């Protein structure tokens, strides 16, 4: 166990521990899920709150015209994240004057966390991102981790009690290519609803969707252009 | 007399030691290699042998004779990286050498300059003190050929009959028997004797694939590694 | 590298530096030499026993000079000997850069010592195992200087440093006394050398270095083989 | 024990347990191989699909460094992106500097020597990859190269990187190298990862296959293994 | 890499500093030094430490060290850990002459001195001077004077100093023995001659053992009078008169 | 020194975050409320002697012409973090000609809550209390020293804010008034210290959109007080 | 520079060295002031002199401007420090805006310093807690304390230094507002409050004042004994 | 010139056993003279003396440098310094201003610290040395002082005719310069004692 102090050590099994707890440590946040069809790409987050009076903290934040990611973990570095790609998406806009495709800018995210867990003197970031673009190959939905090892999926759900999510994705993932922006989104929260306890349900205030679209510009909203996405549903099967 | 953290970092012991630098002295042993140089008389040898066990692994990529210069060769035991870096330090050294000073660098001074940066490397801590020997042979005018060896400690010296890696206890220990009846070494002599002592070290008298040979003669300057065939040549002309 | 640049050489309860006291045992462990201060000359002597009989005495040298006129000589380990000389060597020439002229034997000592105090202060970096026996003929009067892994430095009619170097001065005293000539200095040099070392004792085993008011003069094994070839 | 913390230091017996454990991190991954025949080299990685996840060509481990090479890692992923940057870097930098191909005698080297400077200092910790090189080129030929974790860095014909180190490479020397175009070398890597390991730990598996050589003109890509879709129809006459 | 740092600054367990008191102690196992009262003139007095036979003596100055041209100052400590101080020290002061054409008023080259010590006490983290030494010199504003650095950068102008566990007792002789009005060297001399006898554990006080070195004003110029052996040796038969003169109670 | 500066949990979070929220709760108490006519804001001074003068300690500092504060536990590093807020106030006036808005404020603030970093010092400690009028009203903001910045209709802070915060949900809604949200927040006030409660224990602080000047109240709170 | 917090936070949410190194001040020389309504005073004990030697270097009671006074507590060399850089900061000020400096403005420079002094990388904070007392604005009687948090804090009265709590405590019966405000009974009843130290052996007393628009006055121990003559008188009085 | 700005003229003489060094007094700008008692002659330890001559503030700034490096050389080795190693520490101290450089004709002049060997030497505005043995002249007038001093100048001098062929030589070619005048002072040294005497100059 002494040598499970720092990123530097390796393990005499060779699982450096810091990765393994940040990868722990990125899975105590709100749950979260993203999924694309074949025109459109739509992530759906959940928030939580402090405390009854309180606003809830928000977890999708814009990024650029076709880019929105969403988080999980610390915020701190979620928008040291976010300043970083922010700067990393104009920087290319102003230079060569076009958007950037999304799996150059992963692999500037992948190298840019690669140095915080290499030398000595810095930690992992804990980060939960679900990235959501459009290049001229359409949408594309990846995932990072705190180790960097990020992924392309078709659907993914990483957060709290997120597994039985994936189990839905695993029995739905030859429905979502082939349905329009409505049926998408009501499947996403006919996985969030699934990531709540079934004493309660899902309520307007705590949750929000983003969606980017081929012809469509990433917009964010909540509960007043959600209320027409909660209805269309019926009750879980008590 | 485990006082302080003697046994992590270059800090002295009680009584005067400091073991960070004589647990160098045998990360050569972990290499499993053996090298023999021999200086009689204008000629200089080089022996070492190669372990290849695989059928897939080349041969030429293998061999540790490393041309330095053009009138300057080395042979490395030790783990690899170490050797290789300082293999690339050497060569940068010469160069540097040539450029500054106009001429050709001796191998004594190379030699120096080596075991001073591996003085660079011992004296702070937080930097591991490259456990690899390195011996270098070479021709200097009005001095002849020479040969040189160089430590991890970075002491270096320079002498005649000269054997670093695994074994080279029982190696020096032939040299000792035999570098003191005063025969001329007329370069078969010296070719001879080394194949011979290393064959009455590792007792194999085996094939011409495996030991690299690496001459310098005064009669061509320049380094050179030895052919299967010449090899072969020298072998069975030792095999009686 | 990172540049942790602490120390690691702190305060004992005692008071004490027990890196520094380790480092003089350290010295103390080392080969003997031995260095006299004659009327007109300093001579200085080393006692170089190779490991086997297959090590040649034509490559390292421990008798250095540092200018024409200035010996130095050791008794510890040559990888940190060999940094200091070099660096001894850059700064007298500094020193003949600036003034014109050739650098005093005190002179050294303070720039030497200082740079080597430094080296007992600064960041992480062991001191230097290495006891100098610096001299010189500088405006007639010549001089003999000794320092230390400590950073100070003495001035010695005549001394030794390595093993058994308190036997050695034990018989310095006796033997030893304010005037001779250079011949009686190796002679009695030679003597006190020869009262530690193994019985096996050649032209090669020792290295002596003499330091005439001509300058410094560095003798060849001919006139050793001359000398010492039972000197008395 | 005890030892075994900083990357500087050295054990009572003499070698660096960082090291050791950067060299067994890359033992749980995934399988890769990699063997040449006489006018290209071919590549080869076994690639598993977790459980249903994925999406059947996303996070290749077949790279692409440069117009000629590419490498094949194993180990640590992200890792494997950092130091195919730095390779990227380094053909890019010889490009501009000397106007032609790197060799990659040169550039294997240049690596090794950047993966050395990881594992000197107790800043920085060893890497977790183990990677091939391939190559082509007309007045050099195929070119097969490896380097471990320590950056111990030489030639093969044939190699594998991951848990069958030794299980593929006991019928990969079986064989005929040099006979063989690229061609036929396709169908023999496939039958090689197809042998390995079938069912019996995990449930599916996915096969990649790069290729250099002279058919490529001197490209380095991706077989279009669709095009002949020479594992499967051999694949289920390997089975007999 | 942080488990190699050792306290290098901090404050205790309980409250007190470690460093500091180390450097104390350090202070203590040293040479003997002092310096007296005197409305003309001021001197210093000082140990020889290692006084074995084979050494050459041609340095004239083994604990002084003349860093001005109207003051110097004894020492007692490490040694060249000190010679450092006494370069940087002298660059000091040279720098202000650099600076005005006007010498050094020498107080406030005792707080750059501390300074530089002070500073070595809270950031930096290296090893700290342990060592404390003097001052004798003279101004234009006060005269002669007399000063008494320590590790802690704690500076006290005196007019009869202190040195650690040889010189406690010397300075309770001190107070038992304190002299006021008289300027007179020679008495100073003879009451520094008693105070080394009495506290040095040198039989009959042969004058190899000590050093002493004054600095007076002749008419414009504070010269410093590093004195030579045969006035100290007849300050010696002279203080052992005074031994009889005691005696002369039996 | 048991696990520092850079160093996740086993199960969790960092080290050294979760103790600098511990650190917060020895702080005095604040409570600010958030009401459609204006922002009010209270703290507590904990005053000592009858040396300590009232009217020099400070709490309740002033960003901007119209953006209020309050602090919690330590005092010198969030006055580091005012003079720098004010400083990057003044700059988007300067490149703007406008006010920076509340949130934006508070991403200037929050942008350095953890840049904590020795190599490459220590995270802050102290919970701040935002309250500002924006071009959207009235807004009352509540920061944490981890950064995770949020929006609070009414936040209680600091010392035995557990009780604070129940029976402060107690008695809030949305459509509360100014003065009665004042008397409301006073009483807990008085509930939740220790001394009696008279003209130099409290300060108060109201910032209107109609009256964006003077974000405080000068003895008129004796007045205040004297109502209950 | 080093890598390494001094300044880590406990495992309860204190800090190990601020704190605590408060308890360097705690363990230092006493010194007290108040603010009357036109001259100040304060003064430092504890001379502690071996009664044959000099003390007007050891002086604890300085100045930055004319218009400003000094004390300290703790260990000297920190407060040696944080003095000269003072001086350098106010005759700083006077180089700009052509005012008298404000006491306020240079306690917040002392403060401050102290605090980003404490947060920095790996360095001892200073032990001390200094008393600055002024009276600028209109000569408005103004003392302010430190901290070594960097905590700056005005009061009317003060003490710190060995047993403060027994100052402060004799200051609360001598808290009035009466005190029969007189300039000299105001500096003989602080002389009475250091005369409450746990020696009092009344010669070692350092006192100085100034009257907000003169400059700083040391006394001279006569004075001070008319003073401690006229307190035993009413000392008698009250029998 | 530039070396004309402020005038100047500093002449220096070997004598038998003795060295003369003298300068004018005259400081001013251009056409405006100020004051008649500048110095342009300053001590460097004991019976060894410096003169320099050019632009005061040159002037003036390295014989502070040159204080100052010569206190320090002088505190680190108890022995006083020897001329030539004063002349290389000029040459160093003006070679440093490579590009940067003073403007100033620095002249030496000392004797043996041991024997009674006399020294003159000179330097140009980027360290020149130059070593003679008759004299050896700096400032603005130069061919009035070389012809004079080839004129009068004997090898083997008493100290008195020493002094009196070095005032004439100054008198009469300072008389004939322009910007150069208002009064002379004359240091004549030698082993025994230091003599420092003033000339009743022609103040026109």
């Amino acid at each position: 166990n002494q040598y499970d102090n720092d990123v530097t050590v390796w393990s005499p099994q060779g699982r450096i521990h810091q990765i393994e707890y940040a990868m722990e440590a990125v899975k105590q946040g709100s749950a979260t899920v993203g999924l694309k069809s074949k025109t459109h790409a739509v992530l759906v987050a959940l928030k939580r709150a402090q405390s009854e009076l309180a606003a809830h903290q928000k977890k999708i934040l814009h990024v650029d015209n076709h880019i929105g990611i969403s988080i999980a973990g610390l915020t701190a570095d979620a928008r040291l994240l976010c300043n970083f790609m922010r700067q990393e998406c104009l920087d290319s806009r102003f230079v060569f004057d076009r958007p950037l495709p999304v799996s150059r800018l992963v692999s500037l995210i992948g190298s840019k966390t690669q140095i915080p867990t290499q030398r000595y003197g810095r930690r992992p970031y804990g980060v939960g991102l679900l990235i959501a673009g459009y290049d001229d190959m359409g949408p594309h939905i990846f995932q990072t981790c705190p180790s960097a090892n990020y992924f392309d999926c078709r659907a993914m759900s990483i957060g709290a009690r997120s597994q039985s999510a994936r189990t839905y994705l695993e029995r739905h993932m030859s429905e979502f290519m082939e349905c329009n922006l409505n049926e998408l989104v009501k499947h996403g929260l006919r996985a969030l609803r699934e990531t709540l306890p079934a004493e309660q349900d899902l309520t307007t205030k705590n949750v929000s969707i983003g969606i980017v679209g081929k012809d469509l510009e990433f917009t964010i909203y909540d509960d007043d252009d959600v209320s027409p996405f909660l209805e269309g549903l019926e009750e879980r099967p008590q | 007399s485990s006082a302080g953290f003697d046994r992590h970092i270059t800090i002295f012991s009680p009584e005067g030691r400091l073991y960070q630098v004589e647990y160098a002295f045998k990360a050569i042993n972990q290499g499993g290699l053996t090298s023999v140089a021999v200086r009689g008389k204008d000629c200089a040898v080089i022996v070492t042998q190669k372990k290849v066990p695989d059928k897939l692994l080349d041969s030429s990529t293998v061999t540790h004779l490393f041309k330095i210069t053009e009138n300057i060769g080395c042979v490395m035991t030790g783990m690899t990286a170490d050797s290789r870096s300082q293999v690339q330090r050497a060569r940068y050294e010469a160069a540097n050498w040539k450029y500054k000073y106009g001429y050709e660098i001796p191998v004594d001074m190379l030699c120096k300059r080596i075991a001073d940066i591996s003085q660079v490397y011992t004296q702070n801590a937080e930097m591991r003190p490259l456990g690899c020997c390195m011996i270098l042979i070479g021709i200097d005018e009005e001095q002849g050929p020479q040969v040189y060896k160089c430590d991890p400690a970075g002491y270096y010296c320079g002498f005649k009959a000269t054997a670093a890696g695994v074994k080279q206890t029982e190696s020096t220990s032939f040299l000792e028997k035999k570098v003191k009846k005063k025969f001329d070494w007329t370069f078969e002599q010296t070719v001879e004797t080394a194949i011979t002592c290393l064959s009455t070290v590792l007792s194999i008298d085996f094939k011409p694939s495996e030991i690299e040979v690496g001459v310098v003669t005064v009669e061509n300057p320049k380094f050179r590694i030895l052919t299967e065939a010449e090899i072969d040549a020298h072998l069975v002309a030792l095999a009686e | 590298e990172r540049g942790y640049s602490f120390s690691l050489t702190t305060f004992s309860p005692s008071g004490k530096l027990v890196q520094i006291e380790y480092a003089l045992a350290a010295v103390a462990g080392g080969a003997p030499s031995v260095g006299i201060k004659a009327a007109n000359g300093v001579v200085l002597a080393t006692e170089k026993k190779q490991k086997s009989i297959l090590y040649d005495e034509r490559s390292v040298h421990k008798v250095e000079p540092i200018t024409k006129h200035i010996g130095l000589v050791y008794s510890g380990m040559g990888p940190d000997y060999r940094v200091l000389v070099h660096r001894a060597r850059k700064l007298a020439q500094q020193y003949y850069l600036v003034y014109q002229e050739p650098i005093p034997t005190a002179q050294l000592v303070q720039r030497v010592a200082s740079v080597m105090q430094e080296y007992t202060q600064s960041g992480g970096v062991r001191p230097f195992g290495v006891s100098l026996l610096i001299c010189g003929w500088n405006e007639g009067r010549p001089y003999l200087f000794q320092s230390d892994p400590s950073g100070a430095y003495f001035a010695w009619k005549a001394t030794a440093m390595g093993k058994n170097y308190v036997n050695g001065k034990t018989f310095l005293e006796k033997r030893y006394n304010e005037d001779l000539e250079l011949e009686d200095a190796i002679h009695t040099a030679i003597l006190t050398l020869k009262e530690s070392f193994e019985g096996q004792m050649t032209e090669d085993n020792i290295e002596v270095g003499i330091c005439n008011e001509a300058g410094f003069r560095r003798l060849t094994p001919t006139e050793v083989k001359d000398y010492l070839a039972a000197i008395a | 024990t005890g030892y075994d913390l900083s990357a500087s230091t050295f054990s009572p017996d003499g070698r660096v347990f960082q090291v050791e454990y950067a060299m067994k991190a890359v033992e749980n991954s995934s399988t890769a191989i990699g063997i040449r025949c006489k006018d290209g080299v071919v590549f080869g990685v076994e690639k598993l699909v977790l459980s249903k996840l994925y999406e059947e060509g996303s996070n290749k481990r077949l790279f692409n460094v440069d117009r000629h090479v590419g490498m094949a890692v194993a180990g640590l992923l992200a890792d494997a992106r950092s130091l195919a940057d730095i390779a990227r870097e380094e053909a890019s930098n010889f490009r501009s500097n000397f106007g032609y191909n790197i060799p990659l005698k040169h550039l294997a080297d240049r690596v090794a020597m950047y993966v050395h400077a990881y594992t000197l200092y107790s800043a920085v910790r060893p890497f977790g990859c183990s990677f091939m090189l391939g190559s082509y080129s007309v007045n050099d030929g195929a070119q097969l190269y490896m380097i471990d974790p320590s950056g111990v860095s030489y030639g093969y014909w044939g190699c594998a990187i991951g848990k069958a180190r030794q299980a593929a490479k006991t019928e990969i020397e079986k064989l005929q190298m040099k006979e063989m175009t690229c061609r036929d070398i396709v169908k023999e890597v496939a039958k090689i990862i197809y042998i390995v390991h079938d069912e019996v730990k995990d449930k599916a598996f996915e096969l990649e296959l790069s290729w250099v050589g002279e058919l490529t003109n001197g490209r380095h890509e991706i077989v279009p293994k669709d095009i002949r879709e020479e594992a499967e129809k051999y694949a289920k006459e390997s089975l007999k | 890499s942080r488990r190699y740092d050792s306290r290098t600054t901090i404050f205790s367990p309980e409250g007190r500093l470690y460093q500091v008191e180390y450097a104390m102690e350090a202070i203590g196992h040293a040479g003997t030094c002092l310096g007296i009262l005197a409305n003309d003139g001021v001197l210093l007095a000082a140990e020889r430490r290692n006084i074995h036979k084979l050494l050459d003596e041609v340095f004239f100055s083994e604990k002084i060290y003349k860093l001005n041209e109207d003051m110097a100052c004894s020492v007692a400590g490490i040694t060249s850990d000190a010679n450092v101080l006494t370069n940087e020290l002298r660059l000091i002061a040279q720098r202000y002459l650099l600076q005005y054409q006007e010498p050094i008023p020498c107080e406030q080259l005792v707080t750059a001195l501390c300074d530089i010590k002070q500073a070595y006490t809270q950031f930096g983290g290296k090893r700290p001077f342990g060592v404390s030494l003097l001052y004798i010199g003279w101004d234009k504003h006060y005269g002669f004077q007399l000063y008494q650095s320590d590790p802690s950068g704690n500076y006290g102008g005196w007019k009869a100093t202190c040195i650690g566990n040889n010189s406690a007792a010397a300075v309770s002789m001190l107070k038992q023995d304190y002299k006021e009005g008289e300027m007179t060297l020679k008495s100073a001399l003879a009451l520094a001659i008693k105070v080394l006898n009495k506290t040095m554990d040198v039989s009959k006080l042969s004058a190899e053992k000590v050093e002493i070195a004054t600095l007076t004003r002749e008419n414009g110029k504070t010269v410093i009078r590093v004195l030579k052996q045969k006035e100290v040796e007849q300050l010696i038969k002279k203080h052992e008169e005074e031994e009889a003169k005691a005696e002369r109670e039996k | 020194y048991d696990r520092g500066v850079n160093t996740f949990s086993p199960e969790g979070r960092l080290f050294q975050v979760e103790y600098a929220i511990e650190a917060i709760k020895l702080g005095s108490t604040a409570i600010g409320i958030q009401t459609s006519e204006g922002v009010c804001l209270a703290v507590e001074k904990r005053i000592t002697s009858p040396l300590m003068e009232p009217s020099s300690i400070e709490k309740i500092v002033e960003i901007d012409a119209h953006i209020g504060c309050a602090m919690s536990g330590l005092i010198a590093d969030a006055k580091t973090l005012i003079d720098k807020a004010r400083v990057e106030t003044q700059n988007h006036w300067f490149t703007y000609n406008e006010t920076m808005t509340v949130e934006s404020v508070t991403q200037a603030v929050s942008n350095l809550a953890l840049q904590f970093g020795e190599e490459d010092s220590r995270p802050f400690g102290v919970a701040l209390l935002f309250g500002g009028v924006d071009e959207k009203g009235p807004q009352l903001f509540h920061m944490d020293p981890s950064g995770t910045f949020v929006q609070c209709d009414a936040r209680a802070i600091g010392s035995a804010s557990e009780g604070a915060q129940s029976s402060l949900q107690e008695v809030y809604h949305k459509s509360m008034t100014l003065k009665e949200a004042i008397k409301s927040s006073l009483i807990i006030l008085k509930q939740v210290m220790e001394e009696k409660l008279n003209a130099t224990n409290i300060e108060l602080a109201t910032v209107q959109p109609g009256q964006n000047f003077h974000m405080f109240t000068k003895e008129e709170l004796e007045e205040v007080i004297k109502d209950i | 520079s080093y890598d390494r917090a001094i300044t880590v936070f406990s495992p309860d949410g204190h800090l190990f060295q601020v704190e605590y190194a408060q308890e360097a001040v705690k363990k230092g020389s006493t010194a007290v002031g108040v603010r009357g309504r036109d001259i100040v005073v304060l003064g430092v004990e504890k001379k502690s002199v071996a009664k044959l030697q000099d003390e007007r270097t050891v002086r604890k009671i300085c100045a930055l401007d004319d218009n400003v006074c000094m004390a300290f507590a703790g260990l000297t060399a920190d407060a040696r420090i944080v003095i000269n850089r003072a001086r350098v900061e106010c005759q700083s000020h006077r180089l700009t805006v052509e005012d008298p400096v404000t006491v306020e403005y240079i306690t917040r420079y002392i403060a401050s310093l102290k605090q980003r002094y404490t947060q920095s990388n790996g360095r001892r904070p200073f032990g001390i807690s200094a008393l600055i007392v002024g009276f600028d604005f209109d000569g408005t009687p103004r003392l302010y304390q430190t901290d070594p948090s960097g905590t700056y804090h005005a009061w009317k009265a003060n003490a710190i230094g060995r047993g403060a709590k027994s100052v402060r405590e004799f200051l609360e019966k001598n808290y009035t507002d009466e005190a029969i405000e007189t300039d000299d009974l105001t500096i003989k009843l602080v002389i009475k409050a250091l005369l409450e130290v746990v020696q009092s052996g009344g010669k070692n007393i350092e006192l100085a004042v100034m009257r907000r628009d003169q400059s700083l006055k040391i006394l001279n121990p006569e004075e001070i004994e008319k003073y401690v003559a006229e307190i035993e008188k009413e000392k008698e009085e009250n029998e | 010139s530039i070396m004309s700005y402020n005038g100047g003229a500093v002449m220096a003489m070997k004598g038998k056993n003795c060295v003369a060094i003298a300068a004018d007094r005259r400081f001013g700008i251009q056409a405006q003279m100020v004051t008649t008692d500048f110095q342009k002659i300053f001590p460097m330890g004991d019976r060894l003396y410096i003169g320099l001559a050019g632009l005061a503030t040159d002037v003036q700034t390295v014989a502070q440098r040159l204080k100052f490096r010569l206190n320090l050389y002088e505190l680190k080795e108890g022995r006083q310094i020897k001329p030539y190693t004063l002349m290389s520490m000029v040459a160093n101290l003006l070679y440093e201003k490579r590009f940067g450089p003073y403007y100033t004709e620095p002249v030496i002049a000392g004797l043996d610290p041991k024997t009674f060997k006399p020294f003159i030497c000179s330097l140009d505005l980027i360290g020149c040395p130059m070593v003679t043995d008759d004299f050896v002249v700096s400032g603005t007038c130069a061919e009035q002082m070389y012809g004079m001093c080839e004129s009068l100048w004997e090898p083997n001098m008493d100290p008195d005719h020493l002094f009196e062929t070095i005032s004439q030589a100054m008198l009469n070619a300072v008389d004939r310069d322009a910007v150069s005048g208002m009064g002379v002072i004359v240091h004549i040294i030698e082993k025994d004692k230091i003599t420092t005497r003033t000339l009743k100059a022609r103040m026109d």
